[PDB]
């Protein structure tokens, strides 16, 4: 994604990138198994990842 | 006077004429004989660069006519003309009914 | 709506300096844009009462003449509107500046 990377690289944008590594690490990660859970949203999640 | 007044040094197409003016032009100068003068000396004494502002537009708002005979809101009258209304105090209507 | 296209001039409409304005130019240092319009207006047919349909050759200098041109972006009908929808983040993305 250009927009986070746009201002160059400072120590608060990296430590924002850092973060975004977590939320994104613990979300969407396995997501195919996640799919189950979901029930009626079969295609367009997976279609979106 | 002043140097500058009236003195525009736009590049206006002169006309060439024969008489001669400098005939003491510039003790005429030094005293002030004529007024709004100015001396371009010969490094400035050139063509002007030209400059101008422009009148992008002229727009008036055009007001269009509005009938109420073609409006839908006389749907909900009848309009008769009627060529004398001052000559009239009242009208009326009556309505007769059986049951 | 599979439009994803739009039919478009291929070329600016061109305003150039005229020797009419030319004069005014350099005399007065004012130009009006469209010069023949205002002296057609007031010299020819002094009267000419103000109508919408008479000044729409006018008020469009040479824009509905222009050629037209296949143009590539989708629309969508908001209600009776059909209006354009696109972006323009790649073309600052290749330069490495903040969209």
């Amino acid at each position: 994604d250009p927009t986070f990377t746009e201002r160059g690289f400072s120590k608060t944008v990296k430590s924002d990138l850092i973060a975004m590594f977590k939320r994104h690490l613990l979300e969407h990660s396995f997501f195919l198994d996640r799919a189950e859970n979901m029930g009626s949203g079969f295609s367009q999640y997976v279609r979106s990842r | 006077m002043a140097s500058n007044e009236g003195v525009e040094n736009r590049p206006f197409p002169y006309l060439t004429v024969d008489a001669d003016l400098l005939s003491n032009l510039r003790q005429s100068a030094a005293e002030g004989l004529f007024h709004s003068f100015d001396l371009l000396v010969g490094k400035d004494a050139r063509e002007a660069g030209i400059k101008f502002e422009v009148l992008l537009g002229v727009y008036t708002n055009a007001i269009q006519y509005v009938r109420f005979l073609e409006t839908a809101l006389a749907v909900s009258c009848v309009n008769t003309e009627f060529k004398d209304l001052s000559r009239m105090t009242d009208g009326k209507i009556q309505f007769r009914i059986s049951v | 709506e599979a439009d994803n296209q739009i039919m478009g001039p291929s070329s600016y409409a061109s305003f150039v300096v005229r020797g009419e304005n030319l004069v005014t130019a350099v005399s007065y240092g004012r130009v009006m844009r469209t010069f023949e319009h205002f002296m057609a207006r007031i010299v020819d047919s002094p009267e000419k009462a103000g109508s919408t349909k008479s000044d729409l050759p006018a008020v469009a200098a040479g824009v509905e003449d222009q050629p037209r041109v296949p143009i590539s972006a989708a629309v969508i009908k908001l209600g009776n509107h059909a209006v354009a929808v696109e972006s323009l983040q790649k073309m600052y993305n290749d330069t490495q500046s903040p969209y």
